[PDB]
């Protein structure tokens, strides 16, 4: 059994976008479909669901903006999204529902796509060099590290020599601003007679807007 | 094997009161739910226990229809585990209810100019109901120390009160007509 | 809506440890209740339907307790694939289906600390009319741990975010970062600034703090 | 959750007037709606019920009336033991939410207030603190402001004011206002003046005193 | 009769307990709807609990989880239980018989509950005499000024009662420390204010206290 997710992108608010979901494996007129959505503050919640005999169920905060249809013949499940608004931000799973005796469960699930909604600009991100010094040094070593500023969308790839140095090199997820825009770090952990001698360069790279910063990081003497 | 009437409990020409809610029992045919699904201005449509797209495979024994009239804000108070004062002195459903709730406006059918004084719930009563109880009686209700004697007066009130619908109410307070199927252990198509 | 509800947040649990986890419901559901596994970054799995039957194709290790509104999730002997969060989902009222917060089961190590460092607003980022300070904390476990900003010995709050890494498969060990932003006027308005740290690793909790030009 | 809302929040008339009160709610209530009185130191009254009748014992002149999101309560012949505060009830499945209040007082004509002012005595300054202490007599309406002035510079904090109900007799009001300082603050300055405004005064009335008087 | 009395009120420390009684006659709280609301000082009204004839109790938003509403058949009575008090829950407490559409009838005597830091202690008086600045139109005002007592009530009277006319009392205040002020006034003809007679007396009840002080000219 096999499920497929597509559609997924971006739309600024007040749109409307359609995701569809392609099934294998099974035969499509006789099961149930569901679509249910996860956030990353609220976890998992059901937001549509369709049956055999043409009877589609949506919750309060759903009904009338969205709406779901199927098509047997192709196998095809669409789901569409009307007057979206910036809570709507989501990972969505198209499941197949099944029922023993009378207690209904969720068998197979998709892979999902990602739903972002906001005044979206193609932005390219700020480096800052985060240097070391005796207060950042203990016992013989010093942290040293890269961070990335108001960039969007994701990602923002972050190496350091150009890939040839791995031992310690730590990155953190992002973090969504009250801005609309995203900022994470990179650190990485050097032996304190290293300091000012061996090269430090952290290879920051961003695929949608093109932007590659190659930012030289070096300690201080205080 | 004959279809059971599904569109004479759904479109009847008048409903019965909450408190003297009408039973019906169906039987011996061959349930076709669709009518349910093609018809879907549905204010309130929800099913414990069973799931909704399940209805037409699956079968019971027989099935029961209760048909009233309530306001609103009242509705939430159809469903298992709530206490309210349509739950505790009119209708009680069980805590292991395994049936459906529907719910829909009837604001032009049962609404008129000067209030419709024909839809009556009560009010006073001195204990909560038993599940699937209906209490129809008209005594006096006391309130004190002193017997009623079967007058109305100070500490002694008529235990019913009218709901008096009219159209310029607001949008919790205007008459919804509530059906309520209870399965236990007919068949779909 | 029923409110569903889980417990512990998180735990860590050593590999071949019996593991329970329980959730409770705002309603008698009777045995309406389904318990689901996701790893990170992977689509949900189903393991237990009905809270007592286990799904065709899913070890037995894995089981199911309880009726009305306790029920616990329990496995018998831990394995590395059983890194995940586990969910569960009440099945009697529908359509509106209801999920619940999750639960975490990690894997325990000993108590490590958390290496503290603190990183001052480059002169480049106040060129631009920002500052950020950032705060480090390396290779700490477990999770719970506490960081507080303060500006001139005064507690800050509403412009301080945290990110946290995910456990690592060498060290098993976490890494936390918090940064502080603020304008370049009001960064140049004090002189003191500190983070202070509080873990359960440590005995004492540990304030770093700079003053400007310091450094 | 529905709110309720009386407009005339304060209200004077004379005995014999024609009075109304409103009650106006947010959605839609029907017509079941409460207006209740209260006197200054007791239990609240029943006064109307389902926003039309009267409950025994009501004088027949209050009359209620309204149905949907307005509702409006009069007294035609106004009684000398009628001036208290109303207020709108409603149930709406199982909450119960009141309105804020009107306060119904006696009408009279505008009278200039009386000014007096009070200096920190001897016994407070050794004490530790000292009150500068400003009285206002026999003035009406209410409305009436009051400001501090140290060595002619407005004074914002450390101040309150107390005010009288209606007088049985004069139906006037009567209000006290209190500075605080300590021993230092009140030293480092030799000006003081409670400026009064009201609208009794055709300009502004100002008493002052001296620190070394 | 039909009447309902409560009791039960007091000082009590911002989270400690209480348990308010109102005892019913001619009323049976078995079958009635019972109400428990209060009202803050000049803050209007506000409704708190209901209890059913069937055992169904409802609590506002802002107590809820913090009391409890129960009934006693045998001595019919309606009990309140308060626990985890806060400052903002300082006012007067009223019990109700609830009718539904036809409101509340028939209400209690209500009970006053304050909830503060305590350290109860006396008051301290001080003289307003009259003078040049306080003459005006041949009337001087003077009076008695009372500063950082708790709690309420307090008694100012002046000459042993012997004066009625002109006396004003004016209502008290919260102070940033807790404490009450509050000032007794009363102005006299300005030729009588070498020869009458002026003595203000402060009773205390809580402190059981009593000051019978001379207000006489600043020379």
């Amino acid at each position: 059994v096999q499920l497929v997710e597509s559609g997924g992108g971006l739309v600024q608010p007040g749109g409307s976008l359609r995701l569809s979901c392609a099934a294998s494996g099974f035969t499509f007129s006789s099961y149930d479909m569901h679509w249910v959505r996860q956030t990353t503050g609220k976890g998992l919640e059901w937001v549509s669901t369709i049956g055999t005999a043409g009877d589609t169920y949506y919750p309060d905060s759903v009904k009338g903006r969205f709406t779901i249809s199927r098509e047997d013949a192709k196998n095809s499940l669409y789901l569409q999204m009307n007057s979206l608004r910036a809570g709507d931000t989501a990972v969505y799973y198209c499941a197949r529902g099944d029922s023993s005796g009378y207690y209904y469960y969720f068998d197979y699930w998709g892979q999902g796509t990602l739903l972002t909604v906001s005044s979206a600009s193609t932005k390219g991100p700020s480096v800052f060099p985060l240097a070391p010094s005796s207060k950042s040094t203990s016992g013989g070593t010093a942290a040293l590290g890269c961070l990335v500023k108001d960039y969007f969308p994701e990602p923002v790839t972050v190496s350091w020599n150009s890939g040839a140095l791995t031992s310690g090199v730590h990155t953190f997820p992002a973090v969504l601003q009250s801005s609309g825009l995203y900022s994470l770090s990179s650190v990485v952990t050097v032996p304190s007679s290293s300091l000012g001698t061996q090269t430090y360069i952290c290879n920051v790279n961003h695929k949608p807007s093109n932007t590659k910063v190659d930012k030289r990081v070096e300690p201080k003497s205080c | 094997t004959n279809l059971c009437p599904f569109d004479e409990v759904f479109n009847a020409t008048r409903f019965a009161s909450v408190y003297a809610w009408n039973r019906k029992r169906i039987s011996n045919c061959v349930a076709d739910y669709s009518v349910l699904y093609n018809f879907a201005p549905f204010f309130a449509f929800k099913c414990y226990g069973v799931s909704p797209t399940k209805l037409n495979d699956l079968c019971f024994t027989n099935v029961y229809a209760d048909s009233f009239v309530i306001r609103g804000n009242e509705v939430s108070q159809i469903a298992p585990g709530q206490t309210g004062n349509i739950a505790d002195y009119n209708y009680k459903l069980p805590d292991d209810f395994t049936g459906c709730v529907i719910a829909w406006n009837s604001n032009k059918l049962d609404s008129k100019v000067g209030g419709n004084y024909n839809y009556l719930y009560r009010l006073f009563r001195k204990s909560n109901l038993k599940p699937f109880e209906r209490d129809i009686s008209t005594e006096i209700y006391q309130a004190g120390n002193k017997p009623c004697n079967g007058v109305a007066g100070f500490n002694c009130y008529f235990p019913l009160r009218s709901y008096g619908f009219r159209p310029t109410y607001g949008v919790g307070h205007q008459p919804y007509r509530v059906v309520v199927l209870s399965f236990e252990l007919v068949c779909g198509p | 809506d029923i409110e569903m509800t889980q417990s512990p947040s998180s735990l860590s649990a050593a590999v071949g440890d019996r593991v329970t986890i329980t959730c409770r419901a705002s309603q008698s559901i009777g045995s309406y209740l389904n318990w689901y596994q996701q790893k990170p970054g992977k689509a949900p799995k189903l393991l237990i339907y009905a809270a007592s039957s286990l799904q065709s194709g899913v070890p037995s290790r894995f089981s199911g307790s309880g009726s009305g509104t306790d029920f616990t999730l329990t496995i018998s002997s831990l394995q590395p694939e059983d890194f995940a969060i586990y969910y569960c989902q009440q099945s009697y009222v529908s359509p509106t289906y209801t999920f619940g917060p999750g639960t975490k089961v990690d894997i325990k190590r000993t108590v490590a600390a958390p290496s503290v460092f603190i990183f001052p607003p480059s002169d480049e980022q106040l060129k631009s009319g920002t500052a950020s300070v950032v705060c480090l904390l390396n290779n700490f476990y477990p999770r719970e741990a506490k960081v507080q900003w303060k500006v001139d010995n005064a507690l800050q709050s509403g412009n301080s975010q945290e990110s946290v890494t995910e456990q690592d498969s060498k060290d098993s060990t976490y890494s936390l970062s918090s940064t502080l932003t603020l304008s370049k006027a009001d960064y140049e308005k004090h002189k003191v600034y500190a983070c202070e740290v509080t873990h359960q690793g440590l005995s004492s909790p540990v304030t770093k703090s700079f003053n400007r030009g310091e450094c």
